[PDB]
């Protein structure tokens, strides 16, 4: 579970807070107009007094994150998203000096629900993956040189819900294949294809309507006889004459 | 190190299971493993060689992967692969060789080369696999700690030693008594001679003894013990102990009497055999003691009586002997033997590249010198160096 | 039995292919097989020992499984596994050893121990896999029954035998004619001597012959045949046939004349070689017959003429000889040879644990005694016991 | 094994840091660790004993836990705890002792008892902690293969040896020349005597030498070297080499001339000191060589001249000597020394419970016998057994 | 400096308290401390070596941190850590050693190496902790200044001195009176001899005295004082004071009369003992004065009377002596003793790396030379160097 953690220090050992404050407790001095230090330090103190409480904040998050987190299957490497998420220091500031002996946590029922979801999702991702792979590989040893590209990919993403394809850079969808076409295959999936191929031939000729090619001899040739058809012209063996796929 | 191993069984189980035809299904579990490697690699740069007359080739990587497509290999697939393997082959060679020469007193049991010191790195471990090659199997078990073990045919445990000890001698060397022997490899031949044919000896019997101390314990040894020492059954002119003159040995052979072979371990008798010739088992020992006697024949036909007079000159010298050969055995330490090419590989690579004598191994990797003073440092270096030779022989012979 | 086998290639192909790194894929087909085992086991109590100095360790089974929820094996994965293997290792050892001693006349070809009698059980057969270990490969083929077979370097087919036969002798032993030999392991040396140098023999030629009957047929034998028997080329004082006195042998060697080696099978000549020294092939035989002659030199320089007078005393004894060594061969029955440790393993385990002499094997598993009277019971027990030793050596050396 | 360790520092850092008074916060990090244990245990059964006069006690588990409540510790809290510890104390004792007697040849190192074989189990590992006890610190590093290490005062490296060597002697023993010594523990005393006071010796100087080969290398040794061997400075009546008679030694002491001490490692001089008495450092050696001479005084007052006549009888025997003591040193192998109680603990537990002599250790754990033939098996067993003794001494002295 | 310390107890209390399985909580206070370090480091570069056969290795940093809210540590956690510690280990070694050879005079009491001069830097002080290692405990207190001190067994306060002083002598050396002694380490043996047995001495008593001035004050000394000097109780041939001839000493021992031992401090008697043999305490002294007398026996049996005639020749030389050993003591200055390996560590590292003689320490760190002229500079350098040796021994022995 790659779930980037953080200082036990931060955790509840909190002090960082106590130090964040002590460092503040000695910033009260000259340089420019008076309407300045006055206003400035006065604000600072409101952090100090509240510090007793600000402590509590650290604890809170510490736990919560440290809790919720647990129930996450979806690994999580740290990446530089392409989108932000605006955060007005406005609210920040409020939360800060504005919290008292409050104490809340995740309702049991709440937690599960969380697990459950990531779960499903995961399962879907993983599963479709297999569903995906299986197909593509088959797609190659079948010489179905055609769809292989998009076709499969499209369905794939759709079933994953989450994103609306379309706005997927073309470099992405294909690159997606490039990665997929390099994995094993749920024994289940795989184990079956191996089966179909082995019998494949047998089915095809074993059908009523349709047979494999014909031969030309321009040589008054002798018709054969077979119980099931009577007097007919078959020949289960083409050998001795070129073959033209 | 373990890293190194993989790099090979990778290629062998590769250059072997990949040919025009075969179904993909015989390599799915294989292909994968392979690729994984390529990735970890390319991007990192290497340097090999320098010391002695050994070229310094620099190596870069950035090779595309494979296909999981075709479920029936087409010739074209092979060639585009063999061309990528032949860079790893010609590589590894230059890699083995580089760490197959550097020695270190202090901690000369671990990696040395700028090539390998970088391999033991962590970001590489992502490869290790199929450790069924007798040698690696043993390298690991040694890292953790456990009853290791190897298998040898005609092992090379005895440093060459060919000498004699005169228990009774005089300036003229006309009435000697003593033993002469040859300890070499897996064989011992020892003869006890008494020019007087025990004429004045108590019970007309002269006792002999030959003790050989192994530098390493051998276990599960299958041994051939035969009476007589053919090597010391013919006339010889030998240098005296002080090198000042030469004496004459004119043997006549009698059966060794009261033969007793003891295989001891730390002074304790583990196996003892009384006059048993043929095949015997010595299960655990660090010392062999051969005791045998010359007993003057109590009854002699005229022709025999004539060889053994009551007074000097003693012209026919009564001799009894034994021959002992260790056909196979197990040793917890690496050793040279009559089948493995390890010693020869290491010695050969060093000789070919004019590698200077180092601080650990005797000049020329001389076996006798090595086994005579088989220090812990020499053994650790020898094992490292033998294990590398074995990794190399999986691809290059 | 076959059961037993798996238990190992299981662990080897395990303790070998499972290490910090590799991609799951390499072991998917492996992991599975493994688990399957654990299941079948857990819950069954096992007892080992109860004889001589053999501890009686009891074993319980309650072990977890192996998640398949990973790609690259993290160190943590290994250790939690090695700890579970080290119970099977230290187990199997105590298992092999237990059935590597008991013997049974009636059904010696079968299992004995309270440990194994329970293994042949049906509910366990759910394991068996990868039977490519030369020995098991042969165990199986022997129960359905067919052309079984093994490989041996310098095999051990000849029970030790060192003796002579005087075809012409007299009390003084001053004019003897006969042969002396040493048959041991894979080698035969035989010399024919005629004190009179065929002075009164028809065509001045004395015929000699040495026949050796193998206890088992050897096929595909590569053999070295050389003229002369070095072992019988030196002066000796030997005990008379009745042990009442000693005779003198003072050989002078001549080339063996009209050498003919026959490798016979059931009385039929399968291979015959006339005076061919060097490497020869004997493809299927149960008997070797060496015929050779001493022919008095028709022309002699003075020095030679002086050795062979028309009348006694005969002081230089004309001797001709042959040396034959079986380098390699195939046998349908297990045998000791110069490379395999089987005999030594079995003999060593029995010696270490002070196992009492049983009803089948000679005291000390003595090879000469065993091969001399190689009964069907001894062979079936030997094969069972050798196969177990080979299973054990896959893990413990 | 490592398991075992914890079980103790658990109790010590327990029976010690827990008393009527202190605040919870001083043990919060401790209490926790503790409980964790209890859990893992309860439900599991153990048995110990069954060898000699050693009882066979059976133990079961299902104990409560501990209040994470209270701010301060009230007496009542202690007692309800001590009562639960005293079962673990009286337990561990019976545990250590059980695995402190069983010895083995093959894997003489690993566990042995039905008590411990179950501890190395995986489900227990959840206990290990605070491994600063010098011995465990070293046990681990050894399982990983690293430059280990111990500390000893007056170490016990020399097996007891008290003897002499007469380089010149005659039946009357009235004009002897040779050396006599005592090697024992960490000390060596050696004297060289020459009854003739080098009257006919080249340069009127008699050379002496004493070589002592350690069974294990000692590093970082602080050594006291002093001239004279007080032990051999007084009149003695000694048995002759053959035990047939007694000789008289009447020493008069002279200063040892050209004293040279060499501390060698594998034949190489690592440290050499010429006539330096007092404190010297020998940093790494497996052999000590002491060379010293007796030089006839070139100038003698009448009283001195009278002791050394030109002709026999020689009534005052010129003697020179040296004394060497290893005060402290480091050894990579466990050894007995003058401060640690390990050897005494192991020897004492075995003696008290009438433990039968086993296959590894000499009768009575005799130190001289042990160090004389300090095989790998004896060392592995000794280390296991010494480490357990040290774990035990943390709680029971 | 203090910096350095931490770097270790960091690793020990690390490579020890961090094992497979331990509950988290008992390390929380630890993990933290650890990380803090890593940070401060990564970024800054270091230089090691550059003198003699001292390698010159370079170092860099950038290692991931450590987890926090876990529970029980999984094997995988360890290995990814041990690999990061083994760089600090192999580092510190190369660090200690570098500053364990450099010496300065003006200010040879402080840091020297390009490695350490950078450590005392301020941005580093962010680490110091757990200073319970006897040596650092004392380093600090010395920095701030105060009653420092250490603990020693058989301390090494007396430079080797073995000599004599003839208070009455003559050319023939047939009627001498004086003292001879051996001061070495923690022991003093002194004998007073009077060839005339005080025949013409006032009250038939000859007074003797031996004074030994310590180079440093010893406090809280436990001392063994015994009558007799065994070292000077046997016959000797000694060189004359001018080296021109040799005299004969033939002692006969009498009990020392009116024994008085004074332990003085700056000329003042701190402790005085009159004829008290056994264990005595000397609480603070820089000088020991031993006074004792030889009193001619007023009543003598014939055998005794015969040894002491009224006129020369005096053939039996009356001798009285004392032996004093300092078993333990405290000193405010570092000293070598019989248990600590500091001197040996420093001396050994310098010898192994062929470190050239410097301006402060005598060649070879010779103890006698060092303690004889124990200047302030030598003591400050010795303490720095001993403290570093002790820091090193916490990790590397």
């Amino acid at each position: 579970n790659q779930v980037l953690n953080d200082n036990i220090r931060n955790g509840h050992v909190i002090n960082q807070l106590m130090e964040a404050l002590m460092q503040l407790s000695r910033q009260q001095f000259p340089t420019m107009p008076v309407d300045y230090k006055r206003s400035i330090q006065r604000g600072i103190l409101l952090l100090s007094n509240r510090l007793g409480q600000l402590v509590d904040l650290t604890r809170l998050l510490a736990y919560n994150y440290e809790t919720l987190m647990a129930c996450v299957t979806m690994n999580m490497q740290h990446v530089q998203t392409l989108t932000t998420e605006k955060l007005q220091l406005t609210s920040v500031t409020s939360l800060c000096m504005l919290i008292g002996n409050a104490t809340v946590i995740p309702s049991p029922q709440t937690l599960f629900h969380y697990y459950n979801v990531n779960v499903n999702f995961h399962s879907n991702y993983n599963e479709r993956i297999n569903d995906a792979v299986a197909i593509i590989t088959a797609a190659n040893r079948l010489n179905l040189y055609q769809k292989k590209m998009k076709a499969i990919v499209e369905d794939f993403l759709k079933r994953l819900h989450i994103f609306d394809v379309a706005r997927v850079p073309d470099d992405q969808m294909y690159r997606l294949r490039d990665r997929l076409r390099l994995l094993p295959v749920e024994v289940r999936r795989l184990d079956i294809f191996n089966l179909i191929l082995m019998n494949m031939d047998q089915i095809e000729r074993a059908s009523d309507k349709i047979a494999q090619g014909v031969i030309i001899a321009y040589r008054d040739m002798q018709l054969e006889r077979d119980e099931m058809y009577g007097y007919v012209n078959i020949a289960r063996n083409l050998d001795g004459f070129q073959q033209i796929n | 190190m373990d890293v190194l191993y993989s790099l090979s069984k990778t290629l062998k189980d590769a250059r072997d299971k990949i040919v025009e035809g075969t179904l993909y299904s015989n390599v799915s579990d294989l292909i994968q493993q392979f690729n994984q490697m390529i990735i970890t690699m390319n991007g990192n740069e290497f340097q090999t060689g320098g010391i002695g007359n050994l070229p310094i080739r620099n190596w870069n990587f950035d090779f595309g992967l494979l296909g999981t497509t075709l479920l029936n290999l087409d010739a074209n697939y092979v060639e585009t692969a063999r061309n990528t393997i032949d860079y790893f082959v010609d590589f590894v060679d230059n890699v083995c060789m580089d760490e197959m020469v550097r020695e270190s007193q202090r901690n000369g049991i671990a990696p040395q080369s700028d090539s390998l010191r970088k391999l033991s790195g962590l970001k590489f471990k992502r490869i290790n696999f199929d450790n069924s090659s007798e040698y690696i199997e043993n390298w690991n078990l040694q890292n953790r700690r456990q009853r290791t073990g190897f298998t040898f045919h005609k092992p090379n445990i005895f440093p060459y030693s060919a000498s004699f000890t005169l228990n009774r001698s005089q300036p003229a060397h006309d009435n000697l008594m003593g033993t002469m022997w040859l300890n070499a490899g897996s064989e011992i031949q020892v003869a006890g001679f008494d020019y007087s044919c025990a004429i004045n000896a108590p019970a007309n019997t002269q006792q002999f003894e030959h003790i050989v101390q192994l530098r390493r314990v051998l276990t599960t040894a299958t041994i051939t013990l035969l009476p007589d020492a053919e090597r010391f059954s013919f006339p010889r002119v030998i240098n005296s102990a002080d090198g000042a003159t030469t004496w004459y040995f004119n043997p006549v052979i009698l059966r060794p009497n009261n033969v007793e072979v003891e295989f001891l371990l730390n002074g304790q008798i583990i196996n003892t055999y009384q006059a048993r010739f043929g095949t015997i088992i010595a299960r655990n020992f660090d010392t062999i003691r051969l005791s045998f006697q010359l007993m003057r024949p109590p009854n002699m036909t005229p022709a025999v009586a004539a060889l053994f007079p009551n007074a000097q000159p003693f012209e026919h010298h009564a001799t009894v002997g034994l021959t002992l050969r260790i056909e196979s055995a197990v040793c917890e330490s690496v050793l040279a033997d009559a089948s493995e090419t390890m010693l020869a590989n290491v010695t050969s690579v060093r000789q070919e590249y004019a590698i200077p004598v180092g601080p650990v191994f005797p000049p020329g990797m001389n076996w006798t010198d090595l086994i005579t003073n088989y220090s812990p440092s020499r053994e650790d270096n020898l094992q490292r160096v033998f294990t590398v030779a074995s990794i190399r022989s999986m691809l290059v012979k």
